[PDB]
């Protein structure tokens, strides 16, 4: 055929891909954590955001930490073969490096090791793309004004 | 306004 | 021959490292209102990367903290970037 | 009316966060090799995040290391963007 | 006018602003650290391609913790009204969040501190560049074969 | 090749 680049990320496998989104509202009474109002708002507007860009989406409300990594793992040795790319978003409290399950934190490190290029390797050469609401600490930015 |  | 197992990663961070981040209870967090509208409005035209710029201006630009606590009052947020990526991604094809 | 003190800043890391960078002694370090030789081709015809793209995918198929050494033998690398830019940023203009 | 955006900084300012590169090649013996071999391979590459790109290029070489702050206070307290952007380059051994002088650390957060939004003005609205060749920790990538 |  004639000249061809590749400068981008082929994205026409008959599937985009999963879209998962984990949405931690509602805490256990012994880790002193508050209730997150407002973060459903944002789980739906997710959805239907992710649904246009033809994603398969799946939600998963109020999860432990356990339950967290388990579900990370089953996901990461499912068949992607046919997949275009890899979403995972995660809205809960945080700390540098750490989101929390309902009931104790869970180390970011230990979700996203799943999908490494040398142990998810249907997905080794595709995008993986975590989104995060979370603290990343307790700074605050006062801003300047223009 | 809350803080995460 | 081979590729590093920490490649073809991107994360998009809510805010900076060691900040806070804000989150409205009746309209939702500042980062996510921000980054559902601007994929409405550009995945059809632009590359993500610059998508994800005109979300760390809208949430600079557009919000301010309302707090009746002092320290807590008239604060701001910048989300953060960090790409391990190696090919520009868009989400439509020929 | 104001902007957050921590907007417009761009870091450009060599490697990625908690890992070793590589540097050879008689051509120079891996990831300034491919940066300038990005920017010489690309600075008059791309935005900045997409000639950092270019060096991503450079430093990360073209360079392993060799050692005498097993521990440090056959090893890779990919540099880390992280920014919190509000605009696009191109080195030329009209 | 006609319709006018504001997608991108403006970067027709008189000048295109400072590169200053910091190039730390020998360290002092008490700190056990080795010769960095190559680098100023590295320095020259670099002074060549910020030349062609029209920035005033400063480099210096072998500094110690005390001159990497000093140096970093007092450009960030010139006037640069006439200038569009800043860049500054470490090239050193390093942790992370941390480069080394040349007889001990520095923490990052403190250099481009100087730098804020509210603590140099003439820089307000304006790119800020730091580009850092230097370690962020001990582990090494093993890779995966494609 | 050697590591900074």
């Amino acid at each position: 055929s004639g000249i061809s680049l590749d400068n981008s990320y082929k994205m026409d496998y008959p599937e985009m891909g999963l879209c998962i989104i984990i949405n931690n509202k509602n805490f256990h009474k012994s880790t002193g954590m508050t209730s997150r109002s407002g973060t459903d708002v944002d789980a739906a507007n997710l959805r239907e955001t992710f649904r246009n860009l033809k994603y398969e989406v799946r939600n998963k409300n109020d999860l432990t930490r356990e339950e967290i990594v388990e579900l990370m793992r089953d996901v990461s040795k499912e068949d992607h073969s046919k997949r275009s790319s890899f979403v995972c978003v995660l809205l809960s409290h945080g700390e540098e490096g750490i989101i929390f399950g309902t009931n104790g934190p869970v180390d970011l490190k230990k979700i996203t090791n799943f999908f490494r290029g040398d142990r998810c390797r249907s997905l080794t050469g595709k995008p993986k793309l975590f989104i995060i609401q979370a603290c990343r600490g307790t700074e605050l930015d006062c801003g300047i004004e223009t | 306004d809350e803080v995460x | 021959h081979k590729i590093p197992v920490e490649a073809d990663f991107l994360y998009a961070y809510s805010t900076a490292p060691g900040y806070y981040s804000w989150r409205n209870s009746k309209d939702g967090s500042w980062f996510i209102q921000s980054l559902c509208a601007m994929l409405k409005q550009y995945a059809d035209k632009l590359e993500f990367m610059h998508i994800l710029t005109r979300v760390n201006r809208k949430v600079a630009t557009e919000f301010e903290s309302f707090s009746f606590d002092a320290t807590f009052h008239a604060k701001k947020q910048i989300p953060c970037i960090v790409s391990m990526l190696t090919k520009e991604l868009y989400f439509y094809h020929h």
